[PDB]
């Protein structure tokens, strides 16, 4: 809170935390991305699709 | 160096040597593979063998006669060759043994074994010889429903099921006067043939062959034919191209030539003045190609064939071509075009100025079964000097940019792309 209830300092500071996050939220965007790379995307059969492939 | 025809109800023609030392006599029929259907396919590549069978070469041979023959898909031919004066007894062997008489050569025994031959050739054609099966199936994918797609050698499943029946039957369609023309080349004069052969009557048969119902007909298509266990990737690729007697005939010969042929294991080879082999080498793409320009009685082809060991970049060797195909409708240069030009007559100059005489015949009769006359070498040499940079880019602006394509492929093609990615690279976008 910053105080003893919900109050000013609690409104000032969930602001500047509010504009961060998305910043962090977007590098685990690209982590993510970077683990898809490695074996690619599944389907919808269950099996390899190493067979066919379309770029 | 002149041709002479004469017609009697029989047409002969006639390209006398009085260097040579040895002469050919033959008969050109122009009736090809594009003459038959898919049932009975195969059934001129039998009669070649018919007549080149042991009794009927060993009859040659103690009279000092050689036999040859050759199967397309507009012609076929029958020749016989001696020496220059022997010429008469030429004549006979294919008036006997070949015109009038057949029922020696279609005998029963002599039947099955030429059969069993033949399809032991189309067999070991079919596992063994690449860079050929798949230019054949480029024909069959691109002229797809039509007769310009049936293979020459025949099909191993059609080629089972032919009896004698079908030989006669075909003989008698297309062994005609009307479709015929007898040829001459090397120590022969025209009158001594014209003579020896009124002294006798010599005629096949008298006419009226089939007209083929469908017309030949392109369509942009692929055909994948893949095999992990071969050590290479063989690829062909072409447009619809030029007819014989077409206009622009001489110049999608002159474009093929601009990039011409390579070979990277000969050092020569490597210093061409060929703009697209400055792309190729830094990694070294492939081994081989090969460009070619194609042309039939009803249609053509224009493109290019290549055999590669790096399979990882496929998609390179494919793409820096077809942006060099481009370059003809918007930047071809002078000196491109005056290296082609005289490169493309050292071409055709060998072709037709060989020392073969059996090369000399089936050029001549094919050619005059069309236009009823040959054009001379001294002729097409001024068409060609007269190609100016304005008709490339006329023709490539309408034959290539933004055209459908035709592929074909066998081996080790995983990294060969799909159709559309392909055919997206035959226009720029940057003009
Ligand atoms: C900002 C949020 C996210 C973004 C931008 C994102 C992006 C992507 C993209 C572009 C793909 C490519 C394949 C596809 O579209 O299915 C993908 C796949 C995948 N994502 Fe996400 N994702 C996000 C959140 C999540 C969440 C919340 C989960 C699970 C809790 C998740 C799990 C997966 C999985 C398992 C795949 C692979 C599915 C497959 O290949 O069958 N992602 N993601
Ligand atoms: C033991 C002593 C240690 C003491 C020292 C302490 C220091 C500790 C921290 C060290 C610093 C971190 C190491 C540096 C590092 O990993 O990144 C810097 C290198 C460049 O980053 P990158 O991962 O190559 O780019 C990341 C790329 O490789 C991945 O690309 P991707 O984002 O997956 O592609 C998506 C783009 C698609 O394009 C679009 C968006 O359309």
């Amino acid at each position: 809170w910053g105080g003893f209830s919900v109050s000013n300092p609690t409104i000032q500071r969930f602001f500047a935390l509010h504009y961060l996050v998305p910043f962090i939220i977007a590098a685990m965007v690209i982590m993510h991305l970077m683990a898809l790379h490695i074996h690619g995307s599944s389907n919808p059969l269950g099996i390899t699709g190493n067979l066919d492939r379309i770029p | 160096a002149e041709v002479t025809q004469l017609s009697n109800g029989i047409v002969v023609a006639t390209e006398h040597n009085p260097s040579a030392h040895t002469a050919s006599v033959g008969v050109v029929f122009g009736s090809g593979a594009a003459n038959e259907n898919p049932y009975n396919n195969g059934v001129s590549n039998l009669w070649k063998n018919i007549f080149l069978s042991k009794e009927n070469s060993a009859v040659a041979a103690k009279e000092g006669l050689a036999l040859s023959s050759n199967i397309s898909r507009d012609f076929q031919s029958y020749i016989v060759s001696s020496l220059p004066g022997s010429t008469d007894k030429s004549l006979d062997f294919l008036n006997q043994s070949f015109i009038q008489q057949k029922a020696n050569l279609l005998s029963s025994s002599n039947f099955e074994a030429t059969k069993k031959s033949v399809l032991k050739q189309v067999q070991d054609f079919e596992e063994n010889d690449h860079p050929n099966r798949v230019l054949e199936h480029l024909h069959s994918t691109a002229f797809q429903n039509t007769p310009l797609s049936l293979p020459t050698r025949g099909t191993l499943e059609s080629l089972e099921n032919l009896v004698v029946a079908d030989l006669e039957s075909f003989a008698n369609n297309h062994f005609l006067n009307s479709n015929a023309v007898v040829v001459g080349t090397g120590n022969i004069k025209h009158e001594d043939l014209v003579n020896s052969i009124e002294s006798k009557n010599l005629s096949l048969q008298t006419g009226t062959k089939p007209v083929l119902k469908k017309k030949a007909a392109f369509l942009g298509s692929e055909v994948r034919l893949r095999d992990d266990t071969l050590p290479k990737a063989w690829i062909s690729l072409a447009v619809e191209g030029e007819p014989v007697n077409s206009p622009n005939y001489f110049v999608a010969k002159l474009a093929a030539q601009i990039f011409g042929s390579y070979n990277a294991f000969e050092p020569a080879s490597r210093l061409q003045g060929i703009k697209l082999l400055d792309n190729i080498q830094e990694y070294q793409l492939c081994d081989n190609f090969n460009h070619f320009s194609l042309s039939y009685k009803d249609s053509g082809l224009w493109g290019f064939s290549t055999a590669t060991r790096n399979v990882t970049m496929i998609d390179d060797l494919i793409h820096f071509t077809l942006k060099q195909w481009n370059r003809l409708t918007i930047s071809v240069t002078d000196t491109e075009v005056e290296r082609a030009k005289s490169l493309l007559k050292l071409q055709l100059g060998q072709l037709y100025e060989s020392g073969n005489p059996v090369n000399d015949a089936n050029l001549l009769g094919a050619e005059v079964l069309i236009k009823g006359s040959k054009l001379s070498l001294g002729e097409a040499f001024k068409k060609i000097d007269a190609i100016t940079v304005k008709d490339v880019k006329a023709w490539a602006g309408k034959r290539l940019w933004d055209q459908d394509i035709a592929i074909a492929g066998t081996g080790q093609i995983e990294g060969l792309l799909d159709y559309m990615r392909i055919r997206s690279d035959m226009s720029m976008m940057r003009w």
